[PDB]
RNA sequence: CGUGAAAUUGUUGAAAGGGAAGGGCAUUUGAUCAGACAGGCCAGCAUCAGUUUUGGUGGCA
RNA sequence: GACGUAAGUCAAGGAUGCUGGCAUAAUGGUUAUAUGCCGCCCGUCUUGAAACACGGACCAAGGAGUCUAACGUCUAUGCGAGUGUUUGGGUGUAAAACCCAUACGCGUAAUGAAAGUGAACGUAGGUUGGGGCCUCGCAAGAGGUGCACAAUCGACCGAU
RNA sequence: UUAAUUGAACGUGGACAUUUGAAUGAAGAGCUUUUAGUGGGCCAUUUUUGGUAAGCAGAACUGGCGAUGCGGGAUGAACC
RNA sequence: AAGCGUGUUACCUAUACUCUACCGUCAGGGUUGAUAUGAUGCCCUGACGAGUAGGCAGGCGUGGAGGUCAGUGACGAAGC
């Protein structure tokens, strides 16, 4: 009789999408990435600052 | 006053092509037409008998009758707010086979050939054609291909 | 006393099993979204480190929004707007990018704003403004059984199954996209950002391909 | 504003009820409305729609037309169902013993069917003994053999019947209908 | 007084309110216009085709 | 155009079987966002090479920032623009700290002094004058004199009230 | 000379009126008026649901 | 659906709880006036009417698609290869109601100018569809029969 | 019809099914009968004829006004 | 500049867009071994709503007629 909106109303957010509880608890919306420090080749950087 | 004769406004439509005048070559005389053949219409100005009206230039029809020197063609004509069926008796000079039908029959055989090998292996042979998909990811190497281009050029006159 | 308890308990036994299946599909969808995004990010990095450039795959999906009213529309673009189910202003549908559909977008170009929707914009759109076409009626989704009873024959059992079919243009995108009623968006909450909508995005208007800023614009309407 | 593809508020264009005020036909509609809703038998939905039909839309069905439908193999023991009037046919001299369900029987038709050993029943007796319409045979009479249909679609070269009061020579057998007088249609 | 002599204005909006439609092709089109010699013999070919199927099937 | 942004747009023709690995053409574009950037790129490749967006490809879109966004430098810019009755080349000079902000000043200058819209302007080259005395304009040369020092006479103070009780002054 | 309408008019009473009057939405003021105690009238606060608007702040890429 | 081991609870298929005032012109309605903003005179002909186009000073009463003969489509009803009692006759509680013979009209035969002739080779034909029904299948489906209707090729009747 | 089953046309019997032969949409699809009003048009963009031109006269496609109020162009049939 | 050109935001407000309610229309449905006795009823669901000429539908009113309310009325009908 009344469309209760998900993205609010956490109860309806849990009626749909049972993974919303796992996503909330594991903080998957703020997941850390892995620090990898590869650097661009000389050709890319020299092309970037080229006039 | 206004003139609306049969061959009116056909000055360039019924012209022979440049340096393609004279007698008709014998290929059109040896083509065999059958009831159900898809045919295109292009009137030959050199052959005035058996000749279509200016409306039917560039129209594609279906052979319904085969005569001594001529062919009967079904053509749908848009009259008012609906299409009407039109029967034309056209000599074979103004008739060529439609290449649209010839190309579709190749894909009918090729679909059968792909489906004959289907029951050996490989369900869902993807027999339907598809539109052009967006391009996939690729890596462009600059080996021998370093980017370089100038800016817009200034205005000159060249006169 | 009429086997009511047995048919009562066995219905939640079915409910738990379907909930469990959906839960382990949404965990697998979450993983592959994260896996795909990180692999594209490293694709740009490893091509940069090798002196190359990584050319992104061309976008396979747009979200077209009709930004122009219904009066004074030429016939050919008007017929395309009906074939894309954009029958009123601020209505939106998803379109699968092919050369056949790319030519529809060129003819309705002065009348629509479109571009490439992100997962976030597809998720908020389906969760808030998602409606089903159930026997020619417009039914709010609001439940996995509503999607299951209509798209289950294509494997789409829940609302995330449907969203997965939209963002990843799958084998059943057409059936899963026609099932969705055209989205009835609002007017943008901050406005359009331009004084005049009816120029191209490139000229400083609002229509045309605005490839990635459609996400910001649609979220204001949504 | 909505760019409407189809006409809005369009009625279905089909009868949902008989225009007749027959209190007894309304009970037959009431019984078959219940039957077509609480059963999945296609027969009950077809009969319900036929009970709305207008008089020209249910032409009379001859007993000879009934008897010819009983020359189909395996159709002899089926219950002929006619949503309309069954008339009599003197041109046929032998009639089989069969059960016929109809809205109306003429006195000659009811006499001929019963004298053959058969039975005449109404559509509510049919509903009781064939609730799903099992082993039935719906027969419809010829619609376009009506004289009015002869004049439908009148025009040149169409070979239709002109709307005319007096026939014979001097009545539209001249210029327009023979080449000796102007043209032929 | 003078008036407008001709215009095709609105004549396509009128032709499209009721949907310009193809003439509804059938199986077995009418044999009108077919060659008489072919049609005369095709009648005699159809008779014996049915006669052969009469004896074979019965 | 909250600010202009400078992008490199690198593109190429679409590879064919007969000529794979095309030449990888690159330009520098001043645009408000990456959409206008890619649009302007194809507009200029039309002026030079036989290619359009359908027969071409965008391989790289990289924003370029200033190596030193906070040192005041003298910028020399060449602009080809369209007047109401012809096309004209001109060379102007802007004193600022970034290429993007000089372009912002330059587009304001064309539209103010020549009524030339962004539509009509072709940025030929934006070059920082490397050393002094290659600056040829007196409106920039006057800002390179040693120990420069000027006042700001007639200060106008914006009040936050409609009525003031003091008859305010303009000292500074 | 049954009843005794309206146009039009007289008296009384009320009201408004700086180059027309009349009207539509809303409210003030005046005058006038219906209903209801076995809950009718107007509100205040709390916790929610739906739709929005405006901030503060946190974690990530 | 969520939480809770469960019991049960909850923000989970649409507002409940607590408190105060009044109980009448207080709210509300109506009406007069005032104020803000808006509002050109209706009807007609017209591409276009507030028009410097026409009718209209006001009010009451009257005032304009009717009836008939014949007919087309559609619909309802009665009967049905028939149908129509009411021209007449009988009868009557008397312009009503009730009852009826022979005719006649239309229909059941067409075609030709006419003289005339005059409708089954067949399961009243064949082919393609065709709702419904029957058989087998959990169902999907397959086969059989297929009224109306649609297309087409035949057969028969009359003219030539 | 061919010198000749050589053909032509129509067939009997057999094999093939949801990726059954591009995309998108489908608002139910198709069909019929009957009848009203109308048959003075005009305007805008683009093409275009006569004309020096015209708030001129005449055409093409489309959109409008007519037949339509609402917000804007102070004001206005057609503009946004 | 409260002018001209250009850029950025903020803000104002249509009978337009979103949400909800109510009215009507259309469409799809549910509902009989008590339909908690009105099946032209009750109810569920979705969408839709401009309009001259014109068409159809459902209703309001007037004079008279058959039936009914053993209807109202000089203790005041009709009219105003
Ligand atoms: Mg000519
Ligand atoms: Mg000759
Ligand atoms: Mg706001
Ligand atoms: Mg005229
Ligand atoms: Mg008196
Ligand atoms: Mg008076
Ligand atoms: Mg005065
Ligand atoms: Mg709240
Ligand atoms: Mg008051
Ligand atoms: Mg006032
Ligand atoms: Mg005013
Ligand atoms: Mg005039
Ligand atoms: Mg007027
Ligand atoms: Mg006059
Ligand atoms: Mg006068
Ligand atoms: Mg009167
Ligand atoms: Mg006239
Ligand atoms: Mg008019
Ligand atoms: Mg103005
Ligand atoms: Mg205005
Ligand atoms: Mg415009
Ligand atoms: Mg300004
Ligand atoms: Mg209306
Ligand atoms: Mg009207
Ligand atoms: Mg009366
Ligand atoms: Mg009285």
């Amino acid at each position: 009789v009344l469309k209760k909106n998900p993205l609010k109303n956490k109860q309806v957010l849990l009626r749909l999408n049972p993974y919303a509880k796992v996503f909330a608890a594991e903080k998957l919306g703020s997941k850390k990435a892995e620090k990898t420090g590869t650097k661009p080749a000389a050709v890319f950087t020299e092309t970037l600052k080229h006039d | 006053g206004k003139s609306h004769g049969y061959r009116s406004r056909t000055r360039y439509m019924f012209q022979r092509d440049f340096r393609k005048h004279g007698a008709v070559h014998l290929s059109t005389y040896l083509k065999v037409y059958k009831v159900g053949d898809i045919v295109d219409i292009k009137a030959n100005g050199s052959i005035q008998k058996g000749m279509p009206h200016k409306f039917y230039q560039g129209k594609t029809g279906v052979v319904y009758n085969v005569t001594k020197s001529s062919v009967g063609v079904i053509i749908n004509k848009m009259v008012g707010n609906r299409y009407l069926e039109k029967r034309l008796n056209l000599r074979v000079e103004h008739i060529k086979h439609s290449k649209c039908r010839q190309e579709f029959l190749e894909r009918v055989k090729a679909n059968a050939a792909k489906r004959a090998e289907a029951k050996a292996q490989g369900v869902a042979v993807q027999l339907k054609r598809q539109p052009a998909q967006p391009r996939e990811s690729r890596i462009v190497s600059t080996e021998g291909n370093v980017p370089q281009t100038l800016a817009p050029v200034p205005y000159e006159t060249f006169i | 006393a009429e086997q009511v308890a047995a048919e009562r308990a066995a219905r939640k036994a079915a409910n738990k099993e379907k909930r469990a299946i959906i839960l382990e599909r949404n965990a697998a969808y979450q993983k592959e979204y994260e896996t795909a995004e990180r692999n594209i990010i490293q694709a740009k990095r490893d091509a940069k480190a090798a002196g190359s450039y990584y050319v992104e795959a061309q976008h396979k999906l747009v979200f077209v929004v009709r930004i122009k009213g219904i009066n004074k529309i030429p016939p050919k673009p008007r017929k395309v707007l009906q074939l894309l189910r954009l029958t009123r202003i601020n209505s939106g549908t998803f379109v699968k990018v092919t050369k056949a559909t790319l030519e529809l977008l060129k003819l309705i170009e002065p009348y629509v704003a479109y571009g490439y929707p992100s997962y976030s914009t597809i998720r908020q759109l389906v969760y808030k403004r998602g409606f089903g076409k159930i026997n020619k009626q417009r039914v709010p989704l609001s439940d996995n059984a509503i999607i299951e009873a209509n798209l289950g024959k294509y494997g789409i059992l829940s609302i995330d199954d449907l969203i997965h079919e939209i963002i990843t243009v799958g084998p059943h995108f057409k059936q899963a996209n026609n099932f969705l009623w055209p989205f009835k968006l609002s007017n943008p909450s901050g406005g359009w950002g331009v004084p005049r909508k009816f120029k191209h995005f490139i000229q400083g208007g609002s229509f045309g391909n605005r490839e990635e800023f459609i996400n910001k614009l649609v979220k204001s309407m949504n | 504003g909505i760019d409407h593809t189809s006409k809005q508020h369009k009625r279905s264009g089909h009868r949902t009820a008989p225009k007749s005020d027959n209190v007894y036909l309304k009970l037959l509609v009431k019984l078959y409305t219940f039957l077509a809703r609480r059963t999945d038998a296609p027969f009950n939905k077809v009969v319900l729609k036929a009970l709305f039909l207008s008089k020209i839309n249910r032409p009379p069905v001859s007993v000879s037309r009934i008897a010819r439908a009983l020359k189909q193999e395996g159709a002899a023991n089926k219950t002929v169902v006619v949503v309309g009037t069954v008339t009599d046919d003197a041109r046929i001299f032998e009639f089989p013993k069969t059960t016929v369900a109809a809205l109306r029987f003429t006195a000659g038709a009811r006499a001929k069917i019963v004298k053959a050993g058969g039975e005449c029943i109404t559509l509510d007796q049919l509903a009781v003994r064939a609730p799903k319409g099992q082993n039935t045979l719906i027969l419809r009479g010829p619609r376009n053999s009506r004289e009015a249909v002869r004049h439908f679609g009148m025009g040149p070269h169409k070979g239709k019947a002109p709307r005319i009061l007096s026939t014979g020579r001097k009545f539209e057998r001249a210029r327009g209908r023979r080449r000796s007088k102007g043209f032929k249609v | 007084a003078k008036s407008k002599n001709h215009t095709a204005h609105n004549q396509t909006r009128k032709a499209h309110r009721n949907g310009i439609k193809k003439p509804k092709t059938y199986k077995y089109p009418s044999l009108k216009g077919v060659d008489p010699k072919f049609r005369r013999n095709h009648k005699h070919a159809l008779h014996g085709t049915a006669k052969a199927l009469a004896a074979a099937k019965k | 155009m909250a600010h202009f942004k400078e992008y490199q747009v690198i593109g190429r023709r679409l590879p064919t079987e007969s000529v794979p690995e095309p030449k990888l053409f690159r330009m520098r574009i001043f645009a408000s966002n990456e959409v206008i950037a890619k649009s302007r790129y194809w507009y200029f490749l039309q002026k030079l090479h036989k290619v359009k967006k359908a027969s071409g490809e965008i391989v790289s879109i990289n924003q370029i920032n200033e190596a030193h966004p906070t040192k005041v430098k003298n910028f020399g810019v060449w602009v080809r623009y369209d007047s109401r009755s012809g096309t004209h080349n001109m060379y102007k000079e802007i004193r600022d700290v970034s290429r993007v902000a000089a372009v912002e000043t330059l587009y304001q200058d064309m539209a103010a002094r020549h009524r030339a819209r962004f539509r009509s302007i072709h940025i030929l080259k934006v070059a920082e004058i490397e050393k002094t005395a290659d600056v040829k304009r007196q409106y920039v040369k006057q800002f390179l004199t040693k120990d420069l020092k000027f006042p700001l006479p007639h200060r106008v103070q914006k009040s936050t009230k409609t009525f003031s009780y003091k008859r305010p002054s303009t000292f500074y």
